[PDB]
């Protein structure tokens, strides 16, 4: 904040819901709760410039956790290769992935 | 039932496209209500019923007031709809054609980017806690009564002030 | 600095209140009756209403 | 206008920017700007003239569009990073949306086309409140995100702001439009110095405010609406021509006035960051700003324009309009240059 | 300025101090027709404050010492010179007319402030709503010109609607030959140097413009000479008037407060009478303005603000 | 979700195009503003339900409140424009240029 | 287009005069369509025919200025065989100014364009030789 | 640019470390100039409200002078504190990174060979 | 108008101000139960060069046994 009345008086009008692992109703953690928890405690006390450099590992895990850009490419490459094999007929679906499995509780 | 949310959001885009093409404000309100209904169903599709139903009801009331004002003073002798001018239908059909062209380009050239046909619907619900109580969207807005004191007081003061604002504006 | 595209401007009024032409009161004219339950059948109430 | 609505509207006018500065959240800074806009609309439509209606409508649509581009940037950041802060890795597209929206919030060129229009047709007190108070909360948000901004588009926005402001100030005769174009040039200066050090940005903001308030007050004393109206000030109020000249020279940035100090230290740090071409172009356009200031001084103080008959009863009557705050702000806006190291952090 | 927003919120309500006799009654008539005695007797037997006709030296008599100041301080316009030569090439006629209108505006502000502050009604003589009669009489007699008429109309448009119209407008109908006979009887030679065409222009401007405009927004009290000439029937009718039209009905406490602020700040009363429209009849120039202003400043009691002039006996300057 | 979020972003872009490209109806301009309001609400809500950010669920309701109060103020201003001129046409609001 | 405008600086001056003229003509055309779009938006024409005519006139004028500026710059550099010299860009700047004056039909604008565009192109050459930064990243 | 330093109290005028600084001597050109500015402010106020310039409002001129010296003294204490911590952080960085600030061996005018340019 | 203004200031500013100051002292006087300081026979305190012209000459006019020790100590 441009003025720090919030830090001076110790009150928290909006500082308790800045991000995902902040105060959540009935202890329902948000998605990527641990991952950006690691990002904050990596970046705390070292400044913004140092946060971008030596906390690149923790940020890249969280950025791909929330957006799933790399994971969608993995699942699409599974599906794109799979239907490529079905056109040539050198692959068959298993029973449990085609709808006839033995369910478990 | 995988491209349901996608055809919903395409309906939202064409409603906003008609609103941007700007017919007479009665038909603009018609497009805005059908787009608000689409947005309600979209929020319902991605999750809790509370936010979608509230935005739906609020814009029922809001464009109720708006349509009252279009009948009041935002009117002319011959209203222009979408089909009143050849230009408006022209930009409407080029908007639909450009939307189809853009989604085909994003499907083909960029592969897995913002739009993926093979991956459509596979990334709709990311993670939901299967065993658990109090997960709906209304519980958070309810906790805004307790956890968000500052949000409650600024919203209440905004509406209070705005009552005073509209009184002084329409004081005449 | 008067040019051709800006020489038509007038200086703003001293009290910022402009003189406008009094617009015609667009009042609705309604034929109340004669085919009306409250007009007793043969009354042509030309009614000049605002709202 | 009763005291109840006066208190509500004035308290909301105060509360908006204070919420924006004090609040950490992008959402709360946006709603503080929103508070400021809703609070200041009725006072623009306070006089109930068609020009006031035009000014309020233009101001409202411009501010609403800027607010929604701000809100787009905030929601896009919250999608990208999951937080409510442009922290370090927010997208440059989002930041450019924020910068365009905040520039059109402020009224600097090429988003400057509404500011003379809005400040015209409104009373002088609300023009003062606009051109001083309304430009702190966007500066609060801009100062909050100084290292992340794109210096190229910052400098381009700044230099075109000063160019358009100087040219408009040269052309216009109405005092409110003159003040608006002076505002545009000064916001160009602050926006240019913004990425390198926000301390000099705040220093230039305070210097601009403390120069603009008493000049507006001198406009309030007789409702001197035009160059001719401020020209017969020698017959209306002759004891203030010297301070009018000094305030306009300080607005021009002539040494040894303290209004030279913000331009001088901004140029100093611009050379510290090696943008000499930028600083030179900015300084010559500041000279052009000083040109229309000097022409205004020539009209109002150094020459004596012809007066009319009823100014005799203007001299007959007595006035207590100049408040206690005018002289202090004028002296701090005129003779503060030897306190430059104390003014600079 | 003790009156303000704080005084209003602590309680200075004009509707609270308002009562039945708090009316603005303006007596009007021709150039010499029973006007001064009627107004003063109406005020005397109604308990109202009487304001006589605002002359050239009205501001001189109401500001500072109250003595009539010298002529180039008080406008450099002479009614006697206007009577002697109405078509003089210097531009005396429109200068006098604009000066008289602005003095009437000052008197109207004084009367409105007195009514809004004390609650006592006012009986004006020939207020601002009936000075365009003299404007149009000079214009139709060829004494002044169309630029002067336009300048007067612009000033009237700027200043007139910011105030409230009078509660009652009393008119005195006296024919032009009777007016001329009374003028001959009074004995001022400049006043006998008037024209029946000018007097007929005055009466025509009355009957064709002034009476209908006040008829649609206040109570009009046309009286002839013998219906006048005995100021008791007019007072009885004023007592039994019913004010059911005009903008006075919709006025409330805060509108009264803002009107009171505007009429107690004389700078914004006389602000729009000094518009810089450069008309040669009205504009003066730097050297003559400087000489007149410096002489006014070296006049006794006018060098500083009132209460700060040590030469007139003001005390405790160093502690205020 | 990425397709829907991109599509909602283009919905905001089209409504901003409508707002920036005026027609003779200030009411239609305000309606384009409300279309932007819808798009912002839906993107905020779907991000909240995607991330399960139960503490950020107040954000759509807050922007709902503030933007509909914007709508109320704009409607009052449009009533003032119509009382001035008889129509809400934006080319009648062009005499402050001088 | 960033790779394009970087490929302008790939070769020293006086070589690929056709390429330099083409790229400077393209940059002038971009500046012209921006300026013409601003002109038609701020000051609307009475019909779309003369509107697009005004766009075409501004685009052709700016493209001609850029074309003859780059052409004269390259030919002057290779006639004087002195590649890194600002006077060649000054001659090109006056060629651009004379094109502006010819399109505007006024020798006063021609001479003002000569002096101003020659100074601008000369200082551009000094900047690109001695490493001046127009929009620097903040370093202190 | 120094608001992010460690141990920075939020919205604090003069912290306790500032009490380690020498105070201004209360008769220095900065405070004397601030008092003269207050006197000029009072004189300007008298002229603008159209009173005698120095014969009127003596208590007002006194209050202006006192308020100006008060504000100037406390602002001067804050600025000396800020410049002190600026130089302190600069010197601390210098001793923290000595390899980035090597002590150059400046060499005398017996082995440096400056060019000579004759003016003829 | 002056008399009304002063009446309003008395009723809406002065009386509420005295009410708040009285409430402040009244709440403090219920929470504070002061730990009588230990007696120290400081040579500059409780000086008696001549007896007082009342009582025993050793008690002050407004003596309070709980808080005001004699030159010798507290009385309890
Ligand atoms: C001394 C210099 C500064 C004086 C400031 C006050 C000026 C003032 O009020 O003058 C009026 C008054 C004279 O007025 P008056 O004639 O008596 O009556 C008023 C008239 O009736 C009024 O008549 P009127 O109002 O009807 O019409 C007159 C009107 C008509 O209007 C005009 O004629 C308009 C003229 C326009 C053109 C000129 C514009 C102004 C130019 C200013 C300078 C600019 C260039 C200089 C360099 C750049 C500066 C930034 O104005 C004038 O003619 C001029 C009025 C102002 C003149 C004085 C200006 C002072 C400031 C500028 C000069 C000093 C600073 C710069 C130089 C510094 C050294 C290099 O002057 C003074 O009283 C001067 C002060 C004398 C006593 C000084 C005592 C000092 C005591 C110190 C110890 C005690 C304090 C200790 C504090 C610390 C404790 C720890
Ligand atoms: C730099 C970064 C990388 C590149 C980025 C992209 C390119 C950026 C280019 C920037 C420079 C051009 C800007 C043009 C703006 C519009 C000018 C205009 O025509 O207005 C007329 C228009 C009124 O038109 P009208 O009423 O029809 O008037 C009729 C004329 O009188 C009828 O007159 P006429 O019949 O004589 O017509 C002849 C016409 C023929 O000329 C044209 O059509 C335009 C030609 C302009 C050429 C100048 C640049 C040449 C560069 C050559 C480079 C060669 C290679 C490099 C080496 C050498 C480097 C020097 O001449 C004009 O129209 C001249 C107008 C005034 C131009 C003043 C330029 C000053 C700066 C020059 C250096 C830059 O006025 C306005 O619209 C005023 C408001 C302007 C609002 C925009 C303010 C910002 C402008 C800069 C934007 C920069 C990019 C975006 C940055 C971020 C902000 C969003
Ligand atoms: C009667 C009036 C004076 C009454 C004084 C009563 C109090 C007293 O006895 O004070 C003794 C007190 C004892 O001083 P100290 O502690 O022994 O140290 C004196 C040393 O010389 C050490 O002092 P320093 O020479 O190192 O000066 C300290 C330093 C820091 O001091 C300052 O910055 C103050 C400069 C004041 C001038 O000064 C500077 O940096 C000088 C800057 C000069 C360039 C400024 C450019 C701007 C334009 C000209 C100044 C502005 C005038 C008004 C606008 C008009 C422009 C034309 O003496 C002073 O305060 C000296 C100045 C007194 C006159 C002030 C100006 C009039
Ligand atoms: C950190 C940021 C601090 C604030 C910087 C920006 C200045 C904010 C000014 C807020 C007050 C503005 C205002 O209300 O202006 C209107 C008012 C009209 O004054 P007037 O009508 O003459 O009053 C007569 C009755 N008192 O005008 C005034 O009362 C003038 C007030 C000028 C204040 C200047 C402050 C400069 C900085 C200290
Ligand atoms: C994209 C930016 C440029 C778009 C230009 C569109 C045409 C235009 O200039 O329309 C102006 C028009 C002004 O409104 P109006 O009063 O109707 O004007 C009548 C014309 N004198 O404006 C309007 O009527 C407003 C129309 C708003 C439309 C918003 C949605 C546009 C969707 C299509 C985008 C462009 C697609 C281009 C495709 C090209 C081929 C691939
Ligand atoms: C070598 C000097 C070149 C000067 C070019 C220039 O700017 O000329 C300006 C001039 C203005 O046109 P104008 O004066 O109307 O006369 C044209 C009649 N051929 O335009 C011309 O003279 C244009 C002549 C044709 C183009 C020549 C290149
Ligand atoms: C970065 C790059 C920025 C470039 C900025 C400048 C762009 C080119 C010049 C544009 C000029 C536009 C205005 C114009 O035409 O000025 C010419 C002026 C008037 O000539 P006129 O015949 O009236 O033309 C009609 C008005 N356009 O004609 C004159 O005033 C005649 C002047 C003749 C002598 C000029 C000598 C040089 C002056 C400058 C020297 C600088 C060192
Ligand atoms: C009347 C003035 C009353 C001042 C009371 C104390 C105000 C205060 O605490 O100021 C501290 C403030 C912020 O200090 P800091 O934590 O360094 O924040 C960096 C933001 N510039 O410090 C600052 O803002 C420094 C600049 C203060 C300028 C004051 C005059 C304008
Ligand atoms: N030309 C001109 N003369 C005016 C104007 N107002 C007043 N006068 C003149 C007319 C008279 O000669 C003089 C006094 O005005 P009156 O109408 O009160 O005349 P008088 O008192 O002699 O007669 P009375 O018994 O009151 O009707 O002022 C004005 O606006 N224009
Ligand atoms: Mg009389």
């Amino acid at each position: 904040p441009f003025l720090d009345i919030q830090k001076k008086l110790g009150i928290s009008l909006d500082r308790h819901f800045m991000f995902l692992s902040a105060e959540q109703p009935y202890k329902n953690a948000a998605r990527c709760h641990a991952f950006e928890k690691e990002w904050i405690e990596c970046a705390h006390g070292i400044g913004g410039t140092r946060a971008k450099k030596e906390c690149k590992i923790e940020f890249d895990d969280f950025e791909e956790c929330l957006l799933r850009y790399k994971t969608m490419r993995r699942m699409h490459d599974i599906k794109k290769q799979r239907e490529k094999l079905m056109k040539e007929g050198k692959y068959t679906p298993p029973p449990h992935h085609s709808g006839r499995e033995e369910p478990r509780p | 039932m995988n491209n349901y949310i996608f055809v919903l959001s395409s309906l939202f885009l064409v409603g906003c496209l008609g609103l941007a093409l700007k017919p007479s404000p009665i038909y603009g309100g018609l497009g805005l209500i059908v787009s608000g209904f689409v947005g309600c169903l979209m929020v319902l599709g991605f999750g809790g019923s509370f936010l979608g139903l509230m935005v739906f009801l609020i814009y029922l009331g809001g464009m109720l007031v708006v349509f009252g004002y279009t009948t009041a003073m935002a009117t002319e002798e011959y209203p222009e709809t979408w089909g009143s001018n050849w230009l408006i239908l022209g930009f409407l059909v080029l908007g639909v054609i450009m939307e189809v062209f853009l989604i085909c380009v994003l499907n083909y050239y960029d592969e897995v980017g913002v739009i993926n046909l093979d991956g459509l619907g596979d990334w709709l619900m990311y993670e939901v806690d299967d065993v658990g109580v109090m997960l709906e969207g209304g519980i958070g807005v309810a906790a805004m009564y307790s956890c968000a004191t500052w949000m409650m007081v600024v919203a209440g003061w905004s509406l209070f002030a705005g009552i005073f604002i509209i009184i002084e504006i329409t004081r005449d | 600095y008067p040019s051709k595209e800006t020489a038509h401007w007038k200086p703003p009024p001293w009290n910022d209140v402009d003189i406008l032409k009094e617009k015609a009161v667009t009042n609705m004219t309604l034929n109340f009756g004669p085919q009306h339950p409250a007009a007793h059948g043969v009354l042509r109430l030309v009614l000049e209403l605002s709202g | 206008m009763n005291p109840i609505t006066l208190a509500i509207i004035y308290f909301t006018i105060f509360l908006g920017p204070v919420i924006t500065m004090s609040s950490t959240n992008l959402m709360l800074m946006w709603v503080g700007l929103e508070f400021s806009l809703l609070a200041i609309i009725p006072m623009l439509i306070n006089k109930k003239n068609p020009r006031s209606t035009e000014a309020a409508t233009k101001y409202f649509v411009t501010q609403a569009t800027a607010s929604m581009i701000i809100l787009l940037a905030i929601v896009l950041n919250y999608k990208q990073l999951g937080t409510w802060m442009f922290q370090q890795q927010t997208n440059g597209l989002i930041l450019n949306m924020t910068l365009m929206a905040l520039s059109m919030k402020l009224g600097l060129a090429p988003f400057h086309f509404w500011l003379p229009e809005v400040t015209q047709g409104i009373p002088l007190h609300m023009g003062l409140i606009l051109l001083t108070w309304q430009k702190i909360a966007p500066l609060s948000i801009l100062i909050q995100i100084y290292p992340l901004l794109n210096s190229t588009i910052i400098l381009m926005l700044a230099i075109t702001s000063i160019f358009m402001g100087a040219w408009g100030g040269l052309n216009q005769t109405q005092m409110r439009k003159i003040m608006a174009y002076s505002s545009i040039a000064h916001m160009g200066w602050m926006l240019a110095i913004l990425p390198y050090n926000p301390s000099l940005t705040l220093l230039n903001l305070m210097i601009y405010i403390i120069l603009t308030a008493p000049m507006f007050m001198a406009l309030m004393l007789n409702n001197s609406m035009t160059i001719n109206s401020i020209s017969l000030l020698w017959n209306k109020t002759p004891a203030m021509l010297t301070m009018i000249s000094l305030m306009l020279l300080s607005l021009g940035g002539l040494p040894p006035l303290t209004g030279f100090l913000p331009k001088w230290i901004i140029i100093t740090e611009l050379m510290k960051n090696n943008c000499l071409i930028m600083a030179t172009l900015m300084a010559m356009m500041a000279l052009l700003n000083l040109f229309f200031y000097t022409r205004l001084i020539y009209s109002t103080s150094l020459t004596m324009f012809p007066t009319n008959n009823n100014s005799k009863m203007m001299t007959h009557q007595t006035k207590t309009k100049p408040n206690l705050m005018f002289s202090t702000l004028a002296i701090m806006s005129t003779m503060t240059l030897p306190l430059a190291p104390q003014l600079i952090t | 300025l003790r009156y303000g927003l704080l005084a209003a919120i602590l309680g200075d309500k004009t509707t609270k101090k308002l009562h039945e006799y708090s009316r603005v009654i303006t007596v009007d008539g021709n150039i010499c027709s029973g006007k001064n005695k009627l107004a003063k007797e109406i005020a005397q037997q109604l308990g109202m404050k009487h304001y006589p006709e605002a002359g050239i030296q009205y501001s001189s008599t109401t500001t500072g010492d109250g003595r009539p100041l010298d002529i180039e301080f008080s406008g450099s316009c002479s009614l006697e010179k206007f009577y002697d030569d109405p078509k003089s090439n210097d531009g005396n006629s429109y200068r006098l007319q604009s000066w008289l209108y602005a003095s009437r505006l000052l008197q109207y502000a004084d009367a409105l402030e007195h009514l809004l502050s004390t609650g006592q009604g006012v009986v004006l003589e020939r207020s601002i709503y009936s000075d365009f009669v003299f404007l149009e009489a000079m214009y139709n007699q060829g004494y002044i010109r169309k630029q002067c008429v336009d300048h007067y109309n612009e000033i009237k448009r700027l200043t007139l609607p910011e105030y409230l119209p009078p509660h009652a407008v009393i008119y005195i109908d006296v024919p032009v030959p009777e007016v001329q006979s009374r003028i001959q009887k009074k004995g001022d030679p400049h006043e006998m140097k008037v024209t029946s065409a000018y007097l007929q222009d005055i009466e025509n401007a009355y009957k064709k413009t002034f009476l209908p405009k006040m008829s649609e927004m206040c109570e009009v009290l046309v009286y002839d000479s013998w219906e006048a000439e005995d100021p008791t029937k007019v007072v009885e009718d004023i007592e039994y008037l019913k004010y059911n039209k005009g903008p006075w009905l919709k006025q409330d406490d805060w509108t009264f407060h803002y009107l009171r602020m505007l009429v107690q700040d004389k700078t914004e009363v006389l602000n729009y009478t000094t518009i810089p429209v450069y008309l040669p009849e009205i504009t003066i120039g730097a050297h003559q303005g400087s000489r007149i202003y410096n002489s006014f400043r070296e006049l006794p009691g006018r060098k500083y603000a009132p209460g700060y002039n040590a030469e007139v006996g003001d005390k405790w300057i160093w502690l205020k | 979700m990425p397709s829907t979020f991109f599509n909602l972003t283009m919905a905001f872009s089209l409504s901003l195009l409508g707002t920036l490209m005026f027609r003779s109806h200030l009411m239609s301009t305000l309606l384009c503003l409300e279309g932007m309001v819808l798009s912002l609400f839906i993107m905020t809500s779907v991000t909240s339900l995607n991330s399960n950010s139960m503490s950020s669920m107040p954000i759509p309701i807050t922007i709902l409140v503030f933007a509909a109060c914007e709508a109320a103020v704009g409607l009052a201003l449009l009533v003032k424009v119509s009382n001035t001129y008889g129509t809400d046409y934006v080319q009648n609001l062009n005499l402050l240029q001088c | 287009v960033k790779r394009f405008f970087e490929s302008y600086h790939e070769v020293p001056d006086g070589t690929q005069c056709h390429r330099k003229t083409y790229i400077t003509t393209a940059l002038g055309g971009i500046c012209g369509i921006i300026g013409s779009a601003y002109s038609v938006s701020l000051n609307p024409a009475d019909s779309t025919l003369e509107a697009v005519a005004r766009v075409g006139r501004y685009t052709f004028t700016a493209a001609a200025i850029g074309a003859m500026f780059g052409l004269t710059t390259c030919v002057s550099a290779q006639v004087r065989e002195k590649p890194d010299d600002p006077l060649n860009y000054f001659i090109g700047g006056c060629a651009g100014g004379l094109t502006l004056g010819a399109r505007t039909h006024s020798y006063g604008t021609a001479a003002m364009g000569c002096v101003y565009m020659g100074t601008a192109a000369a200082l551009f050459k000094i900047g690109k030789l001695e490493g001046w930064e127009l929009f620097p990243t903040p370093k202190v | 640019m120094m608001n992010g330093r460690p141990g920075h109290e939020p919205l604090k005028f003069l912290p306790d470390e500032a009490r380690s600084l020498p105070p201004p001597k209360l008769n220095d050109p900065r405070l004397v100039y601030m008092g003269l500015l207050g006197y000029c402010t009072g004189l300007m106020d008298n002229m603008l409200r159209m009173r005698p310039v120095m014969r009127a409002g003596l208590h007002r001129q006194l209050l202006f002078v006192t308020s100006f010296v008060f504000a100037g003294y406390f602002y001067l204490k804050r600025q000396n504190y800020l410049y002190a911590v600026k130089d302190h952080d600069m010197f601390g960085y210098i001793k923290l990174h000595p390899e980035d600030f090597p002590e150059k061996e400046k060499k005398t005018y017996a082995e440096i060979l400056e060019p000579f340019h004759p003016v003829r | 108008g002056s008399a009304r203004m002063w009446k309003a200031l008395t009723y809406f500013v002065a009386l509420p101000g005295v009410g708040v100051s009285m409430l402040n002292v009244f709440l403090k006087s219920r929470h504070e139960e002061h730990e009588r300081p230990p007696f120290v026979a400081y040579p500059h305190l409780r000086i008696r060069t001549k007896p007082f012209p009342w009582g025993d000459g050793n008690h002050t006019l407004f003596h309070n046994p709980h808080v005001n020790p004699l030159p010798t100590g507290y009385e309890d």
